[PDB]
RNA sequence: CCGGUCCGCGUACUGGACCCAGCCGAGCCUUUCCUUCUGGGUAGCCAUUUAUGGCGAACCAGGACUUUUACUUUGAAAAAAUUAGAGUGUUCAAAGCAGGCCUUUGCUCGAAUAUAUUAGCAUGGAAUAAUAGAAUAGGACGUUAUGGUUCU
């Protein structure tokens, strides 16, 4: 199965709730129903972060199976996630796609940034619809960070989280980066504190 | 559904899976029968006796207690009405509409509804003749209907 | 031996009737054991060292036994240790007529094989009532019944059920599994 | 009204299998439905199925394993002579090497291959492949 | 498919979907092949040693791929109490 | 949802279904023992009663029929049987 | 399972399967039996008086009854010609039903076989679809149950 060292620790659970990861959208589609624990009386849906954690561990194990780390593409069209994917690529060696995704990057082989990723990871199925659509043309599996209103079409691994949160996006990306390196052996074990802080991967306004 | 309408309603009773009397039921199969005969002489049809039984006596089903359905018990004690209850109420309604129509001759809606009721009477009376509930020569007459129900 | 409604009762039937002429000593249940009779005592061996004791009763006399059956079994289990006691009615099964068979009186449904097996399946679990039956059709070809029992009065049968499955298999040849879905567990 | 409960059962199975579901609920049950399902189960086109008793016509829950391409009824249940069985399998089955036409014969419900083995014929009932 | 003498005259025995058992065609470009790394008792991913699942493009198009992986991974122990058989 | 346990539905979701749409249809009604405030006499009353039930002792209406459940009069306490 | 032989995967032939499983059956027992009548005829029951008392099923041959179908299996019947089809060097063929043998004071394979199909006839089976039955019981068994009223 899985060693107990991979269970959701209390430290990470504190991080997820403080980052408002557990806040899912008001209206949930039928495909995300298993991930909802209970609806909050204001209307927000509470995410079962125990299920969220396990999908994260499952997703990181798929990333570790790609031989060339650059062959993994991490995507974010939302401005809140642009900083997170750029730092993920630096730490893991993946290929970041921040901002606009040029249509035809996967199908048109004469475009400038024509890539052939073995795996595409998406921050949001709604704002990254173009990146997800082309992956369904060239046999690319998709891992997606999904809210309760995020579409689940052509999404193989769904990470239930809050897509519309400034801190939620950065934390989930930080958690994936840490686990991928733990499996690769960069982090010595599952108890050593990581040098990188979740504040890095957070979007900063032009004010600072 | 709805032989004489465009409705598709599904409302009806849903009998429980258990076919036995509830553990809390204490009346005997006899005391219910004398209760039924007592109410039957007051003029209640089998539908109304069953309504009173569950409403006021806790008899969920007369069949799960006595072993026989309500109409079967009345026919066994010579208390079965000559006209079956459902056929009686269709004819009575047709009598009421026909009585209303002769005073309101321009009421073409009541004329349309009367045809439906009488068509429903004829289908049911024809059925009752094949099952020998009515005599083979039994025929519903609009002129003499008031005698049968009034 | 007058309790037995069969000629030449076995020694086990005599011992059971000997118990029947001893439980009326206490007057709380005596006004009803004079008329009680039975036809046979079928006994089979179940796993675990126990033995199943089946008391066969005339079907019209079944409702009289049902009034005192809960008590009567408890003392009969005391007199005969390591014995599981059930009360069954001797329903008659009439074979399905052949097409060329000479005409007889119309066979009532209570005499059909389906009804009788459903009936003995109901007498087996008497204190509880059946709230649902399911039949599994396995890929191997065999078919297994599942009977769901009410949690009320469950303590009277909750330690057996395994005796019932083998007893039902002996009487009919088919496989059944008894489950109480609504236990506390 | 409801004129063929077998047609309702197979349509529900077809709709669930085409949509990728691995289970389907069938209402109402009947002897013909159960014996039709047993033939499908016998050839491996479906898995285990379960009968639920509700003191009525009944219900069935069938587990689908994705091997079923199509099952259907033939309404009405035409009379089939032994010499006509060859013509029916050509029209209904995709090939001469697999697939079965289900018949109801006085020897019981069986596939067209079994019907030739025991040299019986009846009315056609359906097909499965 | 093989002839009378037993030789496999079939070329290209195709793959089948892990969820629905449909055949994945040669030009079904919405179909993917998930590769999931095995993890040793030290918490390390074992290099080049994977649990593999395949999904047809049909399942992925309906949006049921995510829920199907939850079921498939839970039966293989890759996940615990995330997918429920009874809904 | 492609895979789902149809034979063992969640009892929570099973209770939200229409009374004819369960696995085995089952009435949601029940029978009650009604204590009027005036006296103490067990009277079995159907939950969805269509009759203005009166207790035998005093000719006082215990309940009034409605569209659904019958409405017990004030001072009347019910216990489900 | 010697493939010797038969006439070289050969492998047909065929001793020999020891039959793995599978397939088409037939009975017997499970609450499940043509209710039957007249023998054979009586052999073994109930052998206390047998094949001199009361096992008619211990299988036939001679009688008596029978809910009605539909359906499907098999059989007889559906003229020959025509059709499909076996054989046959009309010099080939279309055809035809011929013909072949060491050469004959004669010998001698044949002239098949299938198909007909609604209706009728006989037959096995009893799924499917109808149909009848015991409700004011005017209902069923008593094999040797007790009488009475009629009729042959
Ligand atoms: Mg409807
Ligand atoms: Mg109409
Ligand atoms: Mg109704
Ligand atoms: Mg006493
Ligand atoms: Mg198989
Ligand atoms: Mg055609
Ligand atoms: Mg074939
Ligand atoms: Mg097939
Ligand atoms: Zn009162």
């Amino acid at each position: 199965s899985l060693p107990a060292s991979f269970d959701l620790t209390p430290e990470d659970a504190k991080l997820l709730l403080a980052a408002n990861v557990h806040l899912g959208a008001k209206n949930v589609q039928v495909h995300n129903k298993p991930y909802v624990y209970k609806t909050r009386p204001d209307g927000m849906n509470i995410i079962n972060i125990g299920k969220t954690w396990e999908k994260i561990v499952l997703a990181a194990r798929i990333i570790a199976a790609v031989p060339n780390a650059s062959d993994v593409a991490v995507c974010s069209s939302r401005t809140f996630g642009q900083r997170a994917v750029l730092k993920f690529a630096a730490h893991t060696g993946a290929t970041a796609i921040a901002g606009r995704f040029t249509p035809g990057n996967f199908t048109n082989y004469i475009t400038r940034s024509f890539k052939e990723p073995r795996l595409v990871v998406v921050t949001d199925p709604r704002t990254d619809a173009q990146a997800i659509k082309e992956s369904s043309y060239v046999n690319i599996p998709v891992i997606a960070l999904t809210d309760m209103d995020s579409p689940s079409e052509y999404v193989d691994v769904a990470i239930p989280c809050n897509n519309k949160g400034k801190h939620s996006i950065g934390l989930i990306w930080w958690l994936l980066a840490r686990e991928v390196l733990r499996l690769r052996g960069i982090i010595p074990d599952r108890t050593t504190e990581w040098s990188v802080m979740p504040d890095l991967y957070f979007y900063r306004d032009p004010e600072e | 559904g709805r032989m004489h309408s465009s409705g598709k309603g599904i409302s009806s009773s849903a009998l429980p899976y258990s076919r036995n009397a509830p553990s809390w039921f204490k009346l005997s199969s006899d005391d219910v029968v004398e209760q039924i005969i007592k109410y039957a002489r007051k003029g209640l049809t089998p539908s109304q006796i069953g309504v009173i039984l569950r409403d006021a006596h806790g008899v969920s089903q007369a069949k799960v207690v006595t072993g026989n359905k309500i109409l079967r018990i009345l026919k066994s004690n010579g208390l079965a009405p000559e006209i079956p209850e459902d056929l009686y109420y269709l004819i009575k309604k047709a009598v009421s509409v026909r009585k209303h129509l002769e005073k309101n001759r321009k009421d073409k809606d009541s004329k349309f509804r009367l045809i439906l009721i009488e068509s429903r009477i004829h289908r049911l009376a024809r059925y009752y003749r094949t099952v020998a509930v009515l005599p083979p020569n039994w025929k519903y007459e609009s002129a003499t209907a008031s005698a049968l129900v009034a | 031996s007058s309790k037995i409604l069969s000629e030449n009762p076995t020694e086990l039937e005599l011992k059971v009737a000997q118990a029947f002429v001893d439980l009326e000593s206490q007057a709380d249940l005596k006004a009803e054991l004079r008329p009680l009779q039975f036809k046979s005592i079928k006994e089979i061996d179940v796993n675990g060292g126990k033995k199943a004791l089946a008391v066969f009763v005339p079907p019209p006399s079944l409702q009289a036994y049902r009034k005192v059956q809960t008590r009567l079994t408890r003392e009969l289990e005391k007199k005969f240790p390591d014995r599981h006691v059930v009360f069954l009615a001797e329903r008659r099964i009439l074979p399905k007529p052949a097409r060329k068979a000479r005409k007889q009186q119309k066979r009532p449904r209570s005499r059909t094989l389906t009804a009788v097996h459903d009936k003995i399946l109901e007498d087996l679990v008497f204190p509880t009532e059946i709230i649902g039956k399911r039949v599994r059709y396995l890929v191997g070809g065999n078919k297994i019944q599942k009977v769901l029992l009410d949690s009320k009065d469950s303590t009277a049968v909750d330690y057996k059920l395994d005796s019932f499955q083998q007893l039902y298999s002996k009487l009919t040849g088919k496989q059944v599994v008894f489950e109480i879905p609504g236990e506390s567990h | 009204t409801r004129t063929s409960v077998l047609a309702d059962a197979l349509n529900a199975i077809n709709n669930a299998e085409k949509t990728g579901k691995r289970q389907v609920l069938i209402r109402p049950s009947s002897k013909v439905i159960i014996k039709f399902l047993t033939v499908m189960q016998k050839h491996g086109y479906i898995g285990e199925f379960e009968y639920i008793d509700d003191h009525r016509s009944g219900k069935i829950v069938v587990q689908l394993n994705g091997r079923l391409n199509k099952c259907g009824v033939i309404q009405p249940r035409f009379n089939v002579k032994i010499n006509d069985i060859e013509r029916w399998t050509d029209n209904l089955l995709p090939a001469r090497q697999f697939g079965y036409v289900i018949l109801t014969t006085s020897a019981g419900i069986m596939d067209h291959e079994e019907a030739r083995r025991k040299h019986v014929s009846g009315k056609i009932l359906g097909f499965v492949y | 498919m093989e002839n009378d003498k037993g030789q496999l005259v079939e070329l290209y025995v195709p793959r089948k979907c892990s969820a629905t058992n449909r055949i994945i065609k040669a030009k079904d470009h919405a179909s993917v092949q998930i590769s999931i790394a095995k993890v040793d008792e030290d918490g390390r991913a074992i290099a080049g040693e994977n649990i593999t699942y395949a999904l047809s493009g049909y399942v992925r198009g309906r949006g049921e791929a995510d829920d199907s992986l939850n079921r498939l991974a839970q039966q293989d122990g890759l996940l615990k109490n995330v997918w429920s058989y009874s809904r | 949802v492609l895979v789902q346990d149809l034979l063992h539905p969640s009892p929570a979701t099973e209770a939200k279904q229409h009374k004819l749409k369960t696995l085995v249809q089952q009435p949601r009604s029940f029978f009650m023992d009604v204590k009027c405030q005036g006296c103490l006499n067990i009277t079995t009353v159907f939950s969805h009663a269509q009759t203005a039930v009166t207790c035998d002792s005093c000719s006082t209406v215990l309940c009034t029929p409605t569209g659904g459940k019958a409405k017990l009069t004030e001072g009347c306490s019910f216990r489900r049987k």
